[PDB]
């Protein structure tokens, strides 16, 4: 919910993150303007804003979501978020805070 | 990995 | 208590192993086929019994707490996730530690 | 790994 920002740029989302401390964990999603079929995972780790982009994918008819081509997979954005608030994955640190 | 991206 | 692993239909409960091996048995034996239930001993702990290729085996979750924060796991922490239903709904998709996906609720 | 469960 409030860590969706639609369709702002990368630029916006490191601005965004920025403007509220570039706190260890500060993320937000937003729609990949790149990729109008994914979504980007912008993420503050180290001072810095890294960014990773969800594909969505199909296998045997059913849809899902993944950062990593299909290793770990997801049903929705929400999924994904909540699971990486607990487990890094090939995140390089925990989501904690949502960014605004 | 995904060009422009940090994926790894 | 009234926790939201309560209100799906794979979670039955104070059943034995026993009883969870007959109940998946009666079911067809399908692979996927499973269900989660109440540990009868170990203080908010569960058990999920799952079938694979015709043989139910059963996975040991266990509570921990991270701070103050309380997670499930099933692999010593390796693995977290806040609620039995963020567990069985990530096990759907990923095998993860399992020999294959969560696929239908024995009921 | 758990003693008289599968985990591993
Ligand atoms: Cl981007
Ligand atoms: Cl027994
Ligand atoms: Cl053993």
């Amino acid at each position: 919910q409030l860590w969706f920002h639609g369709r702002i740029s990368r630029e916006e989302s490191q601005r965004l993150i920025g403007q509220q401390g570039l706190v260890d964990g500060l993320f937000l999603v937003r729609e990949s303007q790149r990729n109008p079929q994914g979504f980007v995972l912008s993420l503050c780790h180290l001072q810095k804003v890294k960014h990773y982009l969800i594909l969505p994918s199909e296998e045997e008819g059913r849809l899902y979501f993944s950062m990593d081509d299909g290793q770990t997979r997801f049903t929705d954005l929400l999924q994904l978020v909540e699971f990486h608030q607990l487990n890094r994955g090939i995140l390089p640190c925990l989501l904690r805070h949502c960014c605004t | 990995k995904f060009e422009g991206y940090d994926n790894e």
